RNA sequence: AUAGGUUUGGUCCUAGCCUUUCUAUUAGCUCUUAGUAAGAUUACACAUGCAAGCAUCCCCGUUCCAGUGAGUUCACCCUCUAAAUCACCAGAUCAAAAGGGACAAGCAUCAAGCACGCAGCAAUGCAGCUCAAAACGCUUAGCCUAGCCACACCCCCACGGGAAACAGCAGUGAUUAACCUUUAGCAAUAAACGAAAGUUUAACUAAGCUAUACUAACCCAGGGUUGGUCAAUUUCGUGCCAGCCACCGCGGUACAC
């Protein structure tokens, strides 16, 4: 298909089953659809933990480098999956919403304590 | 095989019970006025927008009365043809309207509204229209309905009698009052919670909504998802709709509903009633379904053993043609169940066999499709349309295929079409006659 | 294989290039608006809510400028949601006009000034981005070297920022197995990352325009 | 919203000069896969030894 | 194929047909539960609802996604080089148009096509080019499936005309043997937009229906067959009749109805 305009971007392509999560790290343009042809599979990314209680996340971490010097954009999830590994600053939003997860905490803990 | 049927619930207990509003059913005879009074009780005037003036189908319609409470008034046919409308209607009712003119008087139509008023055992409110015009004799009327056994109260009989003009609405307030008042006597009262119980009043497919019915509620609210059986057909409730198209969100008793999502379309007159799920009303489907085969299976039977009884008396001693002219194939079409079922009654009065026949290779509710122009084609015959449409591809290929569609807006009509093709196929002026 | 021409296809093309050229809406047409429904008419599309309190408090840069003789050029104009934004002067030296003359009162266009922003001046004018917009005003005459009077703060600029922990530890782990005895922190430039406010004027000659 | 506006500034000046030192080592791989003394000798040799 | 039945009075060989195996659709009879996968027969016509916004106005998007298979060697490799991303640049990535090569099935009772080539700057000159190693032609078919090509109501196209368009989701009429909800949510991934919190999304996610399939289970089992190929029939009723058979065949007082 003679996609007019568009780029490419490293995102996460759900596959798995009904009630399964499971991502494909793909450089895939962006204007492909989720699940269809993308140019190359960077890693994977198990959202549900193992018995080991582990959220195993594969990263290609050069061909990753390569694809962001070619110029691949990153979709947010991948971006805070970059910065939860370190790759990456953490998440400006992923900073931000430990925030606010903190002061609903400490809202509810006041609440619980005025009892 | 177990009896998985659904059976209407128990009556429900007094506890349960819970006032409901009324149904009357206006009959009469033909052009007495009984869709003039209708229209003039519900602030609309249709009677001047019909074709050929003649009501040709059972229609509800709830209207509000002034004093603000509700009745559901069903307009029925008056034409001699549609008695299963004006039965359905008198089976259906809480009070039947019977309209008689007085200029008129009593006619035979009126006499078989009476006589199915006492076959549903619903009282009978007498409303003696065209008052205003001369010779106008409403004690005339009440002398010959005395014949008929509707006593009026002068006569210290229990119908009430009020003498109205539809043309020019006047003592229609009157009318409404008697209305609310045998109402209120009546006491009518039903279960509004539970699985739902109602009456198909129509039935037709509609091209965009599929197959719709026109019921009214006689037991529980019917709502959106619920699971409704009736004869051999199903649904899950899709849209509920008024007589004027608006969506209801629910359906109390006596309400007339029109209801979306028939699997397959239902009878005029069959009972709904709700069921658990789909499942189980799949259940109740084939098993209904199972007992019309059995039925079926058990004449054939008679008329097998009949054939092979035959053969064997045959035995034991010894140890495609080409139809007639005199045979008027026809298809039915209609725009309802109820259409389809009154033009088929007039077919079976069908009397002039010898001279030439009429059979009825297929009828069906909907517009002429291609598949009634391949049996018109293969049996050449002709299908007669009742308030449906030929569309143009349908007319080319009818017309290459050497079928003859005639379509038709008025029951007589068509009936004098008919008896037309009749005199044309014999050998003259056919002997059958309508009424 | 054999091709079969695609003539109308080609002449439609044509021709509606033709009529989109010929036709091409005025920036008049375009920009217009309305003070009720705070639609555009040509399009009939709404504003934006967060844009309504300026489009009917403040003006347009060609709705200023065409009560200045030469429409101001040389003067400078100032953006209402820059002086909300920042307290650094920002402004924009206008030095050309080219008016819509269909206009009414020849309020709208396009003009090209010398942009400054944050106290900090553009080597060569340029086209004004937003001219259509509802928050320009005006630097009267007087007052301009009061208002343009700006020093600029020490440049603070960090030199270099720590890397992400994994890709330092990366780096530091291919200098050990190249056998490079350095023990220096890995720090990643970002002088040449000269980041620039988002509110920063774009570059208004590649930018595109409406059609109808 | 002003932590945050700050915090994607910083974080989207840091993400650019990652993005520089991808892009630079990506421009140095693919000139020295053409152009590096490695190739170069090998295509000589590759020629001597065709020779 | 590890083969088997069937030509005849009998044997051998050749040969066709059929049986046994595995899928998928439909139908008949029958059905309890849970997880998952998949789901109009049709490029015929469509009621209704929804499916594209974002945003300090400009821009950007609505060309994507999703859909269908009507058409059909525009799909693959090489050359060249547009558009787009790499904050501007850089060549890098991606990939149009153009050129070269490759690229489905059947029919030769489709054998000739009828200008289908070349040279020259041009003028114009030469009379050539394809083809039984299948040109030209007709019919059929979406393909080479991380997906790709084509179409978007028809007139290939779409200025224009015919006319008023679901081959987007749900749904419907017609049609076929073929027939799922006119559910909820943006909670996740993807896309669009924004500087951003965020907003929209019938993409998608999570649900609804369906023995079409796989997995798992229940202390509530039907369907088919029972002459040989082929596992397995007692007694009656019928008597070349009723009827049965995938093939050979059975039934004239039956392990075949
Ligand atoms: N003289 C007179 N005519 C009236 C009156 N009311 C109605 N009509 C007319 O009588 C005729 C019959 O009225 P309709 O309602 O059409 O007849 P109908 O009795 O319902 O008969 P169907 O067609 O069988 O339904 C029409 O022309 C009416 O306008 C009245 O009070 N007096
Ligand atoms: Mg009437
Ligand atoms: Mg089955
Ligand atoms: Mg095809
Ligand atoms: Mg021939
Ligand atoms: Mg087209
Ligand atoms: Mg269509
Ligand atoms: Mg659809
Ligand atoms: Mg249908
Ligand atoms: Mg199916
Ligand atoms: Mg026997």
């Amino acid at each position: 298909k003679a996609y007019r305009g568009g780029h490419l971007t490293i995102r996460l392509a759900l596959g798995g089953c009904t009630n399964r999560p499971f991502y494909r790290i793909v450089a895939a343009h962006n204007k492909c659809p989720r699940d269809g042809r993308f140019v190359e599979q960077l890693g994977s990314y198990d959202p549900l933990p193992n018995s080991h209680g582990e959220k195993l996340v594969a990263l290609n971490l050069d061909r990753i480098r390569h694809w962001i010097g070619c110029g691949a954009h990153l979709s947010k999830p991948m971006e805070k999956l970059l910065g939860l590994a370190g790759f990456f600053p953490l998440h400006p939003m992923m900073i931000t919403n430990a925030e606010r997860l903190r002061r609903k905490r400490a809202r509810e803990v006041l609440l619980a304590s005025q009892k | 095989r177990k009896n998985k049927d659904a059976v209407r619930r128990p009556q429900a207990d007094p506890a349960l019970l819970t006032p409901r509003s009324p149904v009357v059913t206006i009959m009469g005879h033909v052009d007495h006025g009984k869709t003039t009074l209708l229209d003039k009780f519900r602030k609309t005037q249709v009677a001047a927008v019909e074709t050929g003036g003649i009501t040709q189908h059972i229609g509800a319609f709830l209207v509000s009365l002034p004093s603000g409470e509700k009745i559901t008034f069903l307009d029925t046919p008056g034409h001699a043809a549609f008695s299963a409308m004006r039965a359905r209607g008198a089976q259906v009712t809480d009070i039947v309207v019977l309209v008689v003119a007085a200029d008129d008087g009593v006619m035979k139509q009126t006499v078989e509204s009476i006589q199915h008023a006492k076959d549903a055992q619903v009282p009978i409110i007498l409303a003696v229209n065209k008052c205003d015009k001369a010779e106008a004799d409403p004690e005339k009327v009440k002398k010959e309905l005395l014949a008929y056994d509707v006593v009026c109260e002068d006569y210290g009989g229990d119908v009430q009698a009020v003498p109205v003009s539809a043309l020019t609405g006047d003592n229609l307030m009157a009318l409404a009052e008697a209305t609310v008042a045998l109402a209120e006597m009546l006491e009518l009262k039903a279960d509004p919670n539970g699985p739902v119980e109602g009456t198909v009043i129509e039935s037709f497919t509609d091209k965009g909504r599929g197959l719709v019915t026109t019921a009214i509620i006689q037991r529980g609210t019917l709502r959106k998802g619920s699971v409704l059986v009736a004869g051999k057909c199903w649904a899950k409730v899709r849209l509920m709709f008024d007589e004027n198209g608006k969506t209801i969100d629910e359906a109390y008793p006596s309400m007339p509903v029109g209801i979306t999502g028939w699997r397959d379309l239902p009878s005029a007159g069959e009972e709904i009633l709700e069921v658990e799920s789909e499942p189980r009303a799949r259940e109740v489907v084939d098993w209904r379904k199972y007992e019309q085969e059995q039925e079926k299976g058990q004449e054939d039977l008679k008329i097998i053993e009949e054939k092979r009884k035959e053969h064997k008396e045959a035995h034991q001693k010894a140890r495609k043609r080409e139809r007639d002219s005199n045979v008027l194939s026809v298809i039915i079409k209609g725009d309802v169940d109820g259409s389809v079922e009154a033009i088929l009654n007039i077919i079976d009065t069908y009397d002039a066999s010898h001279e030439c026949e009429l059979e009825l290779v297929h009828f069906g509710v909907g517009d002429v499709s291609a598949n009634d122009v391949n049996l018109a084609e293969t049996f050449d015959g002709v299908i007669y349309g009742f308030n449906v449409n030929a569309g143009n591809v349908i007319q080319q290929s009818a017309a290459k295929k050497g079928v003859k569609i005639k379509l038709h807006k008025i029951i007589y009509r068509l009936v004098e079409d008919l008896q037309e093709e009749l005199s044309s196929r014999l050998p003259a002026k056919t002997s059958w006659d309508p009424g | 294989k054999k091709v079969r021409p695609r003539l109308i296809a080609e002449l439609a093309r044509r021709v509606r290039a033709l009529r989109e050229q010929l036709n091409r809406p005025r920036d008049s047409q375009l920009y217009a608006v309305d003070y009720e429904t705070l639609t555009r008419p040509f399009s009939g599309r709404r504003l934006p809510v967060r844009a309504w309190a300026d489009v009917r408090r403040e003006s347009r840069l060609l709705q200023l400028l065409g009560r200045l003789p030469l429409f101001g050029l040389g003067r400078l104009v100032t953006r209402k949601s820059w002086l909300w934004q920042h307290d650094e002067p920002c402004y924009w030296r206008l030095t050309r006009v080219r008016p819509d003359y269909t206009a009414q009162n020849l309020d709208h266009g396009k003009a090209w000034g010398i942009l400054t922003f944050k106290g900090k001046t553009e080597s060569e004018a340029r086209e004004i981005e937003h001219v259509m917009y509802h928050d320009w005003r005006l630097v009267p005459k007087h007052e301009e070297e009061a208002f343009t009077a700006f020093t600029p703060a020490p440049e603070d600029s960090l030199a270099s920022v720590p890397y992400p922990p994994l890709l330092r530890a990366m780096i530091i782990a291919e200098r050990q197995k190249n056998g490079d005895t350095s023990t220096e922190e890995p720090m990643l430039n970002v002088q040449r990352i000269r980041m620039e406010p988002w509110d920063y004027p774009a570059k208004q000659e590649d930018k595109g325009r409406a059609k109808g | 919203f002003f932590v945050l506006m700050e915090r994607y500034q910083h974080y989207r000046q840091t993400v650019r000069a990652l993005r520089m030192e991808f892009v630079s080592e990506v421009q140095r791989k693919v000139h020295e896969a053409r152009a590096g003394v490695l190739a170069e000798r090998k295509a000589l040799k590759d020629a001597a030894e065709h020779r």
